[PDB]
């Protein structure tokens, strides 16, 4: 689940 | 190599604003979501901030948003931190970390900056008032200064210009309920030294530009 | 939000002897979790994360798992470097850390030896009094200091600050700062500090006349 992830895709 | 270096802090009014800087380097920054973490004195560590790789997304700590405010500049590999509506709480030293990503895992600290302090008071520079802890435990004795009723920190004390190190502890400073600070020095020596030899404590506070030496006798 | 606790608050153990850490989240965190390192007046370092992955540089003493709320790490073989203190982070809601737990250099116990300053006459003139006591050189860290002024115990107007463990003999030092008015400290003639520590068969007290 967690956070969206914040980082470049 | 990575690195990150922050910088800003210092002493600011409660109410008063302040920016934060990091600046980045050895990793693509524009890749990375970035992130401010913060430690108050002999505290743990609060998570303050996130800012998405391409800006597009900000989160606050329930304890600073709406005061807080993140930004970047990914032109000059740059993260930001707006202080608002400060208060005495948010004294702490900042960090920026980036966010470590490998594989499918995301949302770690890594690496971590070196920090920069943010000291939040309505208190004014004030240079300490030093004052000798006397000789009066079998063979030893024990002397100091009290370094009492300053602000803000840091204060620096050797003991005869730095030639004397050996059984001296410097004492982590207080913060008192007036606002102003207070540390003591002391040094264990031999009691029958205590006529023969001299003990002079040197207090540096660069804020107030006090130097003072105090020599300390029975 | 969720809440991390660590045991045991402190660890005293010595170099080459294995260290066990727990951290437990108030709610699952899946595996989303991460443990860093910090050693005084440096910034946190990351270990492990996932619970159980080595980041790079990461010891292969250093070994992490758990799932759910209950998580471990544990420290193989100690060496000197490792005593620093260790935070659990989670990433499974928002970014919340366990307060820290200190690991400390075990060493034979010491019992402090103790000094007590009376203020300057000096500091009189400015109308305050700082009454100084001082606990050199003891270990284990944990150590009560109580003030006694004409036998009356004070409590709301005394500070206490200790030094981190000596890189030489692995003790801790202690004062404890008595600050009353000049008018206060006037009114009273004998001024003692009691020590109650593991190393003394006894409780110490020391203690002087005001004026004498």
């Amino acid at each position: 689940d967690g956070n969206p992830d914040p980082n470049a895709n | 190599q990575m690195h990150l270096v922050e910088s800003g802090g210092g002493v600011v009014q409660p109410g008063r604003s302040l920016r934060l800087s990091c600046v980045a380097s050895g990793f693509t920054f524009n890749n990375h979501g970035m992130h401010w973490v913060r430690q108050a004195p002999g505290k743990g560590l609060e998570w303050v901030a996130v800012i998405w790789h391409d800006g597009s997304n900000k989160f606050y700590a329930d304890s600073v948003n709406g005061r807080f405010i993140v930004s970047r500049d990914n032109s000059k590999n740059t993260l930001y931190l707006h202080m608002n509506s400060l208060r005495a709480e948010d004294t702490a030293v900042y960090y920026c970390a980036r966010d470590f990503f490998v594989s499918g895992s995301y949302n770690y600290f890594d690496p971590w900056g070196q920090g920069t302090l943010v000291t939040v008071s309505s208190a004014s520079t004030k240079g300490p008032s030093v004052f000798p802890l006397a000789p009066s435990s079998g063979g030893t004795a024990a002397l100091g200064c009290l370094v009492k009723d300053y602000f803000p920190e840091p204060v620096t004390v050797s003991w005869n210009s730095g030639a004397l190190t050996s059984g001296v502890h410097t004492f982590p400073a207080v913060l008192q309920s007036s606002g102003l600070y207070s540390l003591s020095s002391v040094v264990t020596v031999p009691s029958s030294s205590l006529g023969t030899q001299t003990y002079i404590c040197n207090v540096n506070h660069k804020p107030s530009n006090t130097k003072v030496d105090k020599k300390v006798e029975p | 939000e969720i809440v991390l606790t660590q045991s045991p608050v402190t660890l005293s153990l010595s170099p080459g002897e294995r260290a066990t850490l727990s951290c437990r989240a108030s709610q699952s965190v899946s595996n989303y979790l991460a443990w860093y390192q910090q050693k005084p007046g440096q910034a946190p370092r990351l270990l492990i994360y996932d619970a159980a992955n080595r980041a790079t540089g990461t010891p292969a003493r250093f070994s992490g798992s758990g799932s759910g709320t209950d998580f471990t790490l544990t420290i193989s073989s100690l060496e000197p470097e490792d005593f620093a203190v260790y935070f659990c982070q989670q990433r499974s809601k928002w970014f919340t850390f366990g307060p820290g737990t200190k690991l400390d250099i075990k060493r034979t116990v010491a019992a402090p030896s103790v000094f007590i300053f009376p203020p300057s006459d000096e500091q009189l003139k400015s109308g305050t009094a700082s009454v100084v006591c001082l606990l050199n050189n003891f270990y284990p860290r944990e150590a009560k200091v109580q003030w006694k002024v004409d036998n009356a115990l004070q409590s709301g107007n005394s500070q206490e600050s200790v030094t981190e463990q000596d890189s030489k003999d692995s003790t801790y030092s202690l004062s404890s700062t008595l600050t009353l008015s000049k008018a206060d400290y006037e009114k009273h003639k004998v001024y003692a500090c009691e020590v109650t520590h593991q190393g003394l068969s006894s409780p110490v007290t020391k203690s002087f006349n005001r004026g004498e």
